[PDB]
């Protein structure tokens, strides 16, 4: 049973610790949205500029 | 001599024909808007997710 309470005991802690980082990471993800329209932009002027 | 001939022909004579940058227009492709800011919208907003999860899955860690 001692066994048991040992692994369980170390995880409490240290999932709370990816639990906030899972998230963090997301948060960036949203911000290369930003960026991706800013990448788009700048092909699609390139492209016309190009044919031009 | 048949230098100089040439040469008072051809600059003369002719030049360029006409062309419009109009007609250059079909050619080539317009730019165009980058239409959209592309907005997210929240997911997972309240604890009813939270509840929903607590609840769903009970499995234990081993």
């Amino acid at each position: 049973r001692i066994d048991s309470v040992s692994q369980l005991q170390n995880v409490a802690e240290t999932t709370k610790v990816l639990f906030d980082v899972s998230k963090e990471t997301v948060e960036l993800e949203s911000e290369a949205f930003e960026l991706k329209q800013k990448v788009e932009l700048a092909h699609e002027a390139k492209a016309v500029l190009d044919s031009w | 001599n048949v230098i100089q001939d040439l040469y008072l022909r051809e600059l003369k004579d002719t030049k360029l024909a006409p062309s419009t940058l109009q007609d250059a227009e079909g050619n080539v492709k317009p730019w165009n808007p980058p239409q959209k800011p592309n907005l997210p919208e929240l997911e997972l907003q309240g604890p009813e997710a939270l509840k929903a999860y607590t609840e769903q899955n009970v499995e234990t860690a081993h």
